[PDB]
Parts: C-alpha cells; structure tokens; sequence
RNA sequence: UCUGGUUGAUCCUGCCAGUUCAUAUGCUUGUCUCAGCCAUGCGUCUAAGUAUAAGCAAUUU
RNA sequence: CUACCACAUCCAAGGAAGGCAGCAGGCAAUUACCCAAUCCUAAUUCAGGGAGGUAGUAUAAAUAACGAUACAGGGCCCAUUCGGGUCUUGUAAUUGGAAUGAGUACAAUGUAAAUACCUUAACGAGGAACAAUUGGAGGGCAAGUCUGGUGCCAG
C-alpha cells in the first residue's frame, strides 16, 4: 500500500541521515583545522569572510581624480590659498 | 543581585598540544603580561 | 476605599478578546478523563453518566455525549493513558478536563505532562480528582497526604483550584454524594476564550463508517483507498459550506473535504427539544453514544450486538 | 493543483491575490490567436517586481509565453528600485503594490522609474489624492508616493518613490451604509517643460465647468521646470471630490495630448468627475477594486459598503468572480431601505487574513 | 507502568543559589 | 499617584523596543512599551533581565508597578504568573 | 461615553458580533448556510476521499480521532524560526541536528532543528546544544505557522524507550516564518611559529599553499595569549609559510589563530507521525538520538584526547 | 523627627540627600505544635378499647 | 375548606393537581453517627424529638550535641592618606562512641459507638539525601562575543 511505500522510502532517509551523524564531520565543520586536516588549497575554493586590521590603501580611480580636481578648480576660482606670507 | 549560580560557573583552560609538548607550557594573557611589562622595564632603563 | 476600588477593578480588567461561540445552540463542552492507567477513568465516567441519564453503560468507547442542564451537554472522552499522542491531540480541543490522581500512589507522569503540555497549548479548565483515598489506613496521613497534594495542585494550577476526593468505588460507582457535588460544579464552570480554539474549526468524531462500495474492495483488493464518513458537532470558528476545505486529522495526514451537510441533532438539548429557574425534567435528560454501548446494544462494524410448552 | 485561468484578463489582479492568498495560481492561452503571442515586455517586468517584494516564489513563463505558472511566497519588501519600460508609467506598477505594501516583513521603499502618466493608466496624483486616502480608511496610516521628478510621454524620465511605513495585519471592518456628502473640491493641474499659462487655462476650463456648484474651488497650479521637468513636455489635471465628514474622495483624471486646447481638457475633467460623483454611492469605480479586496482579507466580520448600480457593471462582475475561484468568498448585495436612490449595500467577509511575515 | 515523580518535581526547588548549611539552624 | 490611587496596574504588551539593540544586557534592550488597559495611555516598563524580557511577548497580560529616565514602571507579573517564579523555572507561563 | 478603555474595546467587540447576528437573521437559513458555513453546535457530515487503507482496519475505538481546519499558512512548508529551551523537568539537554517529534497545531511531526545564538545580534551563529536554562533560537524546517503560536517538543513518544524519565524535552514559540535560514559556523585556522624577530613572526602550518595566505593577506589573527597580529605577506619558500607582524614579540610554544565562518545549512527531514495507521497506536518510532544510535552499532562517543 | 553637605570658622533663614493590626503582590513553610444578576444545586400500645388476616406460633393454652 | 386575583405543572386536550412566587449558594462539598448525656410528647418503663449531642472541613519546638587525630602559618582590628595595633590560629583534612525527634506504628484508654486527647511495646541518622526559605554585597574564569580608543588599553 501507498503507506508502507512512503515509509520504506522515510526508512531509507533514516538510514542514510543515520550514518550521516555518526561519520566524521568535514573539515569546515571540526571547527578547529589544520592545513594538514583540511585538503590542500580548499580555502580557495571556499569563500570564507575575515576581517581585516588596518585600513586599505586607496584607489586613485578616475571618479576619485574628476572631484579633487574640482576641489582644486575652485579654491583657484575664489583665490582661497592656504600659503604662507611675510610677516 | 540577578545572576544566578550556572551564569558564573568556571570556564576551563586548555593546555599545550601533545604534538607541541616539545616547545613547552602554553601561555596565556596572564602570563604574556608578565614578560610584557618586565620587558619594557628592561627598555625604559635602557632608554634611561 | 478608593485605593481597595481601584485595586478590585484593576484585577477585573482583561485583554480584550473574541469568543466565537454561537449565541444559540453552542456545541457541548468537552471534558476529557485523562490519568495514569487503573487510576479509575472509566468507573468515573460511569458514575458521571449515572447522576445525569439515570442509565448505566456497561461499556463505554469513544466520546459519550450526555445532557447535563435544559440548555447543557457534555461530551465524555477518556485519554488513552499509555499513548502520549493521544494526549497531546485531547489536550488542543479539551474544554473540560477530570484529572485522576491516585492518592494513596501520588502524582505521575503521564498526569503533570498533560499539564504541561496543556500549560503549552492553551490552558483550559482543569478540575482534579483524587481516589484510592480509602487505601490510606490512618486519618492523620490521609488528611497530610490530602494537604501536600491539593498543594502541589495548586502549583500547576491557579492557587486555590477545586480539587476533588473519591473514597473507593462500589458496584462500579463513586459515592454519590462526591459524585453529585462536582455536578454543580461543572455546571457552573465558564470557559474562557482560548486564541487557538476560536481561531480554527474543528470537530470529534461520534462516530466511524467506511462507506467504499465492497466490490470495489475485491476487484481491487483491500489495498484500495477507502472513502470514509466522519461524524459529529462542529466547535470553533464555522467551516465554510464549499467543498475542498483542507483539514488535518491526528495521526493520519490532511484531506480534503469531499461533502459536507448538516444533519438534525441527534441528542437535542432540553430548551432545544422542547422548543420544537425550573428543574431540569427528567424525560429531556438524554444520553447518545454511538459507538459505546447505551442500553444493551453495541454495534461495531456492520455486526450488532445485544445482551439479554411454548419453548418446544 | 493549480487553480487554472483564461487569458491576459485581470492579470495582476490574479498574481496579488494569488500572493495574498498563498495559494498558487496557474494563468494560460495568454493572446494565444495574436500575431505577438504570450506576454508582453511591461508584464514580464510586472512579475519581477513581485519576485523583489517576495521571497521563495516561483514564475514559470511557458515556451511560447502563453502560460505562467505562479506559486507565491511570502511578502518580505525591503529596499529596491525597479526601471518601468517606456510602455506603460509607474502608475500601472504602484497601484497592485499598494495592494500588497502593509502586509509585509521589512517596509516598502521602492523608486519607480520611467513616464509617469498616460491615457489609460492612473497619476501619480490618482494614487495620491485617489486611492492612498482609502488607505488611511482601511488603517494604512503612514503611506506616502514621494513625487522626485516626472516624465511625460513619450519619453517619459520621471522618479516616484513609494513609502509605505505602516505595517497592519489586517484592514479594518468596513461600515459605510451612507453616501459621504462632498465638502469641496480640490485638484492638482500639472504642466511639464511648457509655459504655465497651460496650466491656468487648464484649471480655467475646470472652473467654469464647476463654478455652478455651491462649493469653494480650489485647483492647485503646479508647474515643473529645470532638471527635474522630464525629457518631455506635457500636461494633465487631476480633479478631486473631498467629503471631510468620513474622509471619502471621488477623483478624474486625464492627460492632454498634442493638439489639445487645455481649456478643453478642464472642462473634460471637470464634468468627468461630475460623471463620477453621479455614478457614485460610497467610492468611486476607480476605487471599488481597490476597497473590496480589503475587505475579502479583513477579519471575520461581516462588513458593509454602499455601492450605486452605475457601480455594479461588467468589471464588478468578473472582478467579484476572479475573488471567489481565489478566496471562495461571496459578496452579497442587499437593497438599501431608501427610495430617494436604488444603492445597493454590499456585505463582504474578511477570510482572517492575518500578516504572518511580519516579525513579532 | 507507573513510574513516580523524581526529587526535581517533588519539591521544585528551581535555580537557587548554594546556601551555607549554619543557615539551616 | 502613578497609577490613580492603585498600587499595580494591568497592561498589553505592544513592542519589545530594544530587540535589536547590540549590546546584551543593555538598558535599552531592557524597555518594553505596555499600553494601559484602564485609559488606552501608551507607556514603558523595565523587565526585570533580557533572560526575563525572553518570557514576554506581544499581546500578553502584564502586571506594573513603580520602579533611560523617562521608565517609571516595572513589571512583576505575566498573564497571571510571577516573572521571578518563571525566571527561576519555579513555574511555566500560562498561554 | 464608556468609563474605562476596556469596556470600550469589548463595546466594540459586542457590536460587531451583535452586528453579525442581525444580518444573518435577515439572510435565509440556506442563504446563511453559503455565507457562514457549518457554525458550532452543528452536526455535521464529512465525507474523505484517498484516506488510507490502514486506518480503516488499524481502527481503535478507544483512541480518539480530531479534525482540524487549516489556514493557507499552514499548508505552507518552509523553515520555522523557534525559541526553545530544554524543558526544566527534562534530565538531558538537546542537541543540534537532533530528532525532535514536535507538535505545532493540529498537526505532529519529527524534524532536525539547528539551535542558535545571536551572537549579541552580530550573526545568526550555530549552536552544539541547547542552553542549560534559557532559551535559544532555534531553526528546522516544516509546515509553516503564524508567528506566536507556542509548540511544544518530545524525543520519545513509544512505550517501550518510555522509561521512567521527562519525555518532555523541548518548549517554544514561533516567531517567524521564511523558506530558508542563513545559519553560520564559527572556523577558525589554526598556524604555528618557528621563526620570530621581535613583533615580526613566520609562522607555519596555517595553510597549506601562498595560495591560501595570498586571499588572507592583511587578515587579523591572534594567538592564544590575545597578542594581535596580521598575515602581512606569504613566503616564497617553503610552500605554505607567511610572516606576520603582531603587538608583541610572541614566544615559540604560542598558536596564533585565525578567525573564520562557515556556512551550515538545515537538513530538510520530515516524518509526521502517524499512530493511529499502527496496529499498535502506541509504538511509533522514527529517527533514532545520535547516543542510541552509537549504542546499537556499539561506538564509543568521539572524543579528542588534545581537546 | 533626626543625620550630612552648602563657610577660612561660627549664628540665623532657606535648598539638597537618607530617614504603619495600612493596602495589594511575590517566594517559602505550612512535615510538628497551635489557633441587583446567574434556568447554579436541591406521631403514638400497656396486663388492662376493638382480630375469624383464608398472617404467624404453639401444641393441650 | 369556599370564592376571587396572578404564577405554573401533566394530559389521549375530556380533565386533574400545586403553593416551591420555597430553600441553599456564587458574583459554590453543610454532610455522616445517635437518642446515651439535660430534657420532654404518647394507648407510654420500652416508642420518637435536624430539641439536643457526636464527628467531617496569633502560640511553643527540631534541622543536632561531645571528643580524638593529622596537616599547615598566618588570623584579626583601626586608619581618607602613609601605615599602625594584636596573638593560637585555619581546614574547602581524617576519625570515635553516645542521645533522640519527625516518620514506620503493636496496644490499651477514650467514647452511644467512633474520631481526637493522654499513656505506651517494636523499628527509626552522617550527605544524619529524614536534602527550611528569603534578600543583599562582592568576586573571578574562555583559543568566547560586542563597542570606542593614543599598540599590550578602556567600557
């Protein structure tokens, strides 16, 4: 009958989860790993978030070029110059 | 006072690994401390 | 005075909350006979049926649906106590709940579980009854024993909470009097408005039938899907008219409803019956129990049973 | 399986209430006989908008685009932006969005872009002035179309941005067994990248229509310029009938085209809504759509609208037909006690829809 | 198919913190 | 006198304020605003820890009493059941 | 104009049910049966289709048998987001990845939940068991429900694996319905040193390749002692080796530690039970506790003796 | 009602802070001792006035 | 008991009958045992009495008392400040024999009978687990988490 089908099929599940939680866990799921534990260059293939120390060394890209320029265009306009003078 | 007891139970430390055993005790803060500051007592006088 | 006022009518205020009862003709209020196994669920039952429908059922099996007022029934149902399925299912749609507890063993189990699970899905009113009380030998530890129980019953359930005591039983029946003392007991009990049950519909069956043509059970063969017939009162929000409603029954999956009609009541209550201050008569006091054995005869199946010169 | 229908009729209709629902939806023979066969471009788009706003659902546009398959998910929301193509405005996209925007996990905050107006399609100030205020009657109280820049056809450029922060988890019951006296009449006469005496001759066409009437008129003269005035010029009007008692509106609302005298168009608009209002009880044909389906979705209640029989026409029909395949709910009309008039009282159920994807 | 409440339910005494036993007398 | 002459009041619990608040344990994460079911005024309690802020929910009956300035109120009790008693698993709350 | 705010609200509840009754005097009884429905106190017949064969036969009189309506949520199947906790009563604390028979509504069921930790609402961080006292968010996957409703959690529900102890094992409420969790773990890279200069390190077994350091170029790492450092550049020579600049001169026996998260997802396992389709009605059994299972295959728990 | 501040140190007047057999509510013990509405339930018999009981018992009553 | 004014019950609708239009409760167990004791009504010694009686449901104790041994030098008090003052101590160590209460209860007594009271055989303690609470003040711990910084810091 239509019952016992599906649970041959819920005992087939139960078999497979059943080995699932008594095999060893992976890698990524040991917490702790070595470079030794884990294979070679897996962390490559994986995409792990790190945070990082210091802050990043900028990119001059244009968008960055066109506004200080601007920044310069119009202090030169209004002849607002922060340069020393007799005394 | 609303800390119960289980809130405050200890948490263990660890040791070195068995691996490791060789290159001897695992350090903690407590003791980093230690050298830390005896070490910039040896630098302050040297600077001195 | 006034601080006392203000006090008194702090505690009288509510969340405010919709009871979908019908305002004629509401359904009888559930009561569920839950307790350990031997505590003394079906002679119970037997000596709550008695007060009210004056008959005796010699067997009872399934919900038993008895007139209790001119415009109250009730609708017994024991707890299998050695399932914990079928404790958690009675205790989602058990208006009324009888707790037995063996006094001379104490409390159990399978007792504080259905509190909690009770406590987890909607508390509804709870009444213990305690018995095996004339095991106890000695006054002085039955009333110490009395003490310690009925307080430890107010812990899980408000404090001061009706906790009732049964001596021993005779010819199948508690002592009348503790028997007719709980009658006005859960007379007078008002349910309160629980979020689950006024939200959903649902209903308990009275009665099973199969109603598969038995050809199509041999040419197929008993393997064949089987269209089946539930019978019974409706509680909760009302079910919508139209076919294909979905529904879930326990321990079985969910189905779709294929037809749906009303049918007239089979136990009419008094103002109802009648219809179509004073004392409840006692013609209109009825009992209908399906598939329990009222009277004499049980059915089961499509098989009937009854207990009973010219002679040559 | 899948409750299955004919044609491109009411499609949104039928996504949105799919989606309030739950319950999947099958829609197919979408212009089957047509020379361009299956789906066009703004509704294809019009079911990617619903896949931003919801979350686990899925759209299966058959080979020959004549059949979609929807199974919706959950209104989730958030912050999005969605580029209307140049065939139909942002009204068409806003208003089934407002179908859906209260019922939500995250707020709705959602910028529209392209033209802003047509012939067929609702205004900015439809949604507006319209159907937003029927909103605040359902218990929307906080929703807002934040108006950034316009687009007149045909080149459109215009950016609306939709906000609505109330979140409720149902409509209110609907009491209105009573034809709302109108206090006046406001409107908004709006011009793009022309000179504004077409918005003044526009609002004069509308007064002298009006002005017979007992009632302060008062019709806004707004006019766009600069960077922010389209890539096209054009103008419209949008006249409101406002009933302070129970905050009730009746609007019309129409675009003026090339070749158009925009006294012409005023006196349009103005005696279209004059139109409405007589073909009016309670809420404007404009806006019956937009009221019964909240009501189908309120909570167990029986509540009452008073509709006129100019009301219950074609669209009444198929629209009340569409919602009971979807929610098996009945509308059920009864005639009003008065003789005066022939209203009829509509008396819906909400289906104890609950919002259930808002954090609790 | 009895089976009794444990010392836990019997009393339900809950989280509480250790007390010095002078505090009994 | 806070409550009108009374020394506790009843309340509904509309919103957990501080739910998203990073800190743990942060007075902020501690408020709870409960609408009084005597006049409709929207007001603000402490509960007493967010282990305790954890039995409460929205749509649940709550016992106040005198206590972020602004916060008067204190709860003490929910649907019935002392929020101590619950704290120290002494009792479970009534649904 | 009503004394109190309360009786306002239940005025206004009285109205609108004295409101509903009028009007269904005004409609017919069979125009009122299309419009309400079968209301309470009605009895009714149910007609089923596709039941199966076995509850016919396997059909106990004693054993009760409940209807309840379903709302479109219900019918939805999705991932449940769950406050939990070990019930009080219960001896053991449950585990993640562990079956739980749970009942929502009208309707029981086992599933594999993942208990969780906001981590002070940084993340949505994977937890080993559940908390001693407290409850925990916990995730699993099933028919989904409205927010607020409670539940409750069992592990054992046959007679024979009843024993004498609490089968309660679990308590909780739903807050939210979605069809998926973003459920992390904590993994963290482990390297050692074996060359120092003062604040600048080399330190070894990290990674197994400057394919690896070069992605984590300039992450922050730490040792055991809480000296922070970083991976400032991967050594040619040998294969694998980076050096690193850190607060304080480390000593040789220190492990510096990196810091990582990795992904877990739930498991999508549903077994409704179904007693009353048993002969027995009182031994169903589904999947098995992970500490059974090591019992009837004869393993002894894993354990690390470094750990 | 008292106590400490406001002065380089005192007196006086002000300000600040701490200072119930009354009512509700919470935990424990109470193992001993002790103290207008509700259809809510519900006569008489001694030796001593009359025996033909087709009552009983006894047998010489 | 008669008529009248109202209430209300059963019915074969032809009639019959009631004073409950009561009592007791809530905003929920008033029950069970007796005429013995003080008294009484009667064709009376003996019969009976819901007269009457019997039972049911803030005040003093216990959670401990007495020794022996081993191992260690710190223990306490004052003082804003620096410091000063004082001596048999600590055990989060081992160990011995005694006492008895709550309980488990054989009896008699008590009484219309019975409960209770009083008296009284046997058993009854080391985690004496035969496991009273309530409130407050301080800590400290992680390859743990977060936030802001003038590194190893601060919250």
């Amino acid at each position: 009958s239509s019952f016992e089908k599906q649970q041959i099929e819920i005992r087939k599940q139960i078999e497979q989860l059943e080995n699932e939680a008594v095999a060893e866990k992976k890698w990524s799921l040991k917490g702790e790993v070595k470079a030794k534990d884990r294979p070679e260059d897996a962390l490559l293939t994986e995409e792990l978030e790190f945070d990082r120390t210091a802050k990043p060394v900028p990119v001059i890209t244009s968008e960055v070029t066109e506004s200080l320029e601007d920044m310069i265009r119009r202090r030169i306009q209004d002849s607002n110059f922060d340069d020393l003078q007799r005394r | 006072k609303l800390v119960h007891d289980v809130q405050k139970k200890q948490h263990r430390e660890r040791s070195q690994l068995t691996s490791r055993s060789r290159y001897g005790f695992l350090e903690k803060h407590k003791d980093y401390v230690k050298r830390a500051q005896d070490f910039h007592r040896k630098q302050s006088t040297l600077k001195v | 005075t006034m601080q006392r006022s203000s006090d008194v009518n702090e505690r009288k205020l509510h969340v405010p909350m919709v009871d979908r009862t019908p305002e004629d003709d509401p359904p009888p209020f559930i009561v569920a006979v839950v307790g350990p196994p031997g505590t003394g669920k079906t002679t119970l039952i037997r000596s709550l049926v008695r007060r009210m429908t004056k008959s005796t059922l010699n067997d009872i099996q399934g919900p038993i649906t008895v007139v209790s007022g001119k415009h109250r029934r009730l609708t017994f149902l024991e707890c299998p106590a050695d399932d914990l399925n079928a404790m958690i299912d009675i205790a989602k749609i058990a208006d009324l709940v009888l707790l037995l507890i063996d006094g001379n063993f104490g409390f159990e189990m399978e007792t504080m579980e259905f509190l909690n699970i009770a406590q987890h899905h909607g508390m509804p009113r709870v009444l213990g009854v305690a018995t095996h009380l004339d095991l106890f030998k000695s006054q002085s530890t039955l009333r110490a024993s009395k003490k310690r129980l009925k307080h430890r019953f107010w812990t899980e359930v408000y404090q001061g909470a009706k906790l009732f005591y049964l001596s021993g039983v005779i010819n199948g029946r508690y002592p009348d009097r503790e028997i007719l003392n709980l009658s006005r007991f859960i007379s007078v009990m008002k349910f309160r408005p629980l979020k689950w049950r006024n939200e959903h519909p649902y209903m308990l069956a009275d009665r099973f039938t199969d109603l598969t043509h038995p050809e199509l059970i041999e040419t197929q063969g008993l393997q064949i899907d089987r269209k089946v017939a539930i019978y019974g009162y409706l509680h909760g929000t009302p079910l919508p008219s139209a076919p294909g409603t979905r529904v879930h029954i326990a321990g079985v999956g969910d189905f779709s409803v294929a037809q749906i009609e009303k049918l007239p009541d089979p136990c009419p209550t008094p103002f109802y019956q009648q219809k179509l201050r004073k004392r409840l008569d006692d013609k209109d006091k009825l009992i209908y129990a399906p598939m329990s054995d009222v009277g004499g005869v049980l059915m089961d199946k499509d098989a009937v049973y009854i207990d009973i010169e010219g002679e040559k | 399986k899948y409750t299955t229908f004919q044609g491109s009729q009411n499609f949104r209709l039928r996504i949105v209430l799919a989606t309030l629902s739950g319950k999947p939806i099958k829609i197919e023979k979408i212009r089957s006989g047509d020379l361009n066969p299956g789906l066009k471009d703004y509704e294809v788009s019009f079911l990617r908008l619903i896949e931003s706003v919801t979350n686990g659902s899925v759209i299966e546009i058959s080979y020959t685009g004549t059949t979609v398959i929807y199974r919706p998910g959950i209104i989730v929301g958030g912050a999005s932006t969605h580029i209307c193509p140049s065939s139909k405005p942002v009204g068409y996209f806003v208003e089934p969005m407002l179908y859906l925007a209260p019922f939500s996990k995250k707020k709705f905050s959602i910028l529209f872009k392209g033209i802003t107006a047509s012939h067929n399609d609702a205004g900015i100030e439809a949604i507006k002035w319209g159907l937003m205020p029927v909103m605040e009657k359902f218990g929307v109280r906080e929703c807002a179309l934040h108006t950034l820049k316009r687009g007149s056809p045909p080149l459109g450029g215009g950016e609306v941005h939709l906000v609505v922060d109330s979140l409720i988890a149902q409509p209110i019951t609907m009491h209105e067994i009573d034809r709302p006296i109108i206090s006046s009449i406001t409107g908004v006469a709006y011009s793009t990248r022309v000179s504004p005496s077409l918005v003044n001759r526009m609002i004069d066409g509308a007064k002298k229509v009006l002005k017979n009437l007992q009632c302060e008129v008062n019709i806004t003269a707004d006019v766009w310029r600069g960077e922010n005035s389209g890539k096209s010029p054009g103008w419209g009007i949008t006249l409101v009938a406002q009933s302070k008692q129970k905050g009730w509106s009746y609007f019309a609302e129409d675009i003026g085209d090339a070749g158009s005298i925009p006294e012409e168009l005023g006196e349009k608009v103005a005696c279209q809504l004059l139109e409405e209002i007589s073909k009016s009880a309670a809420v404007g044909r404009n806006q019956l759509p937009l009221a019964i389906v909240y009501m189908v979705i309120g909570k167990e209640d029986i509540g009452r609208l008073r509709i006129n029989k100019e009301q219950i026409d074609e669209r009444f029909i198929i629209l009340l037909r569409d919602i009971k395949k979807i929610f098996n709910t009945e509308v059920f009309l009864k005639p009003v006690d008065e003789a005066d008039n022939e209203d009829m009282i509509a008396t819906i159920k909400g289906i104890g829809f609950t919002n259930t994807s808002k954090k609790i | 198919g009895k089976r009794a409440i444990n010392y836990q339910i019997l009393k339900n005494k809950g989280l509480t913190p250790k007390r010095n036993k002078d505090n009994r007398n | 006198s806070p409550f009108g002459g009374s020394s506790h009041a009843k309340g509904i619990v509309l919103e957990k304020l501080g739910i998203e608040s990073k800190q743990p344990n942060s007075a902020i994460r501690k408020c709870v605003r409960v609408q009084l079911i005597k006049n409709g005024k929207k007001v603000t309690a402490f509960v007493p820890n967010d282990g305790c802020l954890n039995f409460v929910d929205e749509n649940d009956e709550v016992l106040l009493a005198g206590f972020i300035p602004g916060v008067r109120f204190k709860v003490v009790k929910v649907s019935g059941v002392s929020l101590l008693a619950l704290w120290k698993e002494k009792k479970e709350k009534p649904r | 104009e009503y004394d109190t705010w309360y009786e306002l609200q239940k005025a206004k509840i009285s109205k609108q049910l004295e409101i509903n009754n009028i009007e269904y005097q005004e409609m017919t009884p069979e125009q009122r049966q299309r419009i309400e429905g079968f209301k309470a106190g009605s009895y009714v017949r149910i007609v089923f289709e596709k039941v199966p064969m076995e509850f016919v036969k396997n059909f106990n009189p004693k054993f009760p048998i409940v209807m309840g309506g379903l709302l479109p949520t219900e019918i939805k199947f999705g991932i449940v987001k769950a406050r939990l906790r070990r019930h009080r009563w219960h001896k053991k604390i449950l585990k993640t990845n562990d079956p739980l028979v749970l009942s929502l509504g009208w309707r029981r069921f086992q599933t594999l939940p993942i208990y969780t930790t906001t981590d002070s609402r940084t993340r949505t961080r994977m937890l080993k068991y559940t908390p001693e006292h407290t409850y925990c968010n916990a995730a699993f996957y099933g028919p989904l429900c409205s927010p607020n409703t409670p539940f409750c959690g069992v592990q054992i529900v046959a007679n024979s694996d009843t024993g004498n102890g609490f089968r309660i094992a679990a308590t909780g409420i739903v807050e939210e319905i979605d069809v998926n969790i973003e459920i992390v773990k904590k993994l963290k890279l482990v390297g050692f040193p074996y060359k120092i200069f003062k604040n600048t390190a080399f330190i070894k077994d990290m990674f197994s390749s400057a394919m690896e350091v070069a992605r984590f170029e300039g992450a922050q790492i730490k040792t055991v002692s809480g000296i922070r450092g970083e991976i400032k550049r991967a050594l040619s020579k040998p294969e694998g080796h980076y050096r690193a600049a850190f607060e304080d001169k480390i000593l040789m026996s220190d492990i510096v530690i990196l810091r990582s998260w990795y992904p877990v997802r739930v498991k999508k396992f549903y077994n409704p039970v179904t007693s009353l389709l048993l002969k027995e009605k009182t031994e169903w059994k589904g999947l098995r506790l992970t500490g059974q299972i090591r019992a009837a295959m004869n393993l002894e728990t894993p354990s690390n003796p470094d750990s």
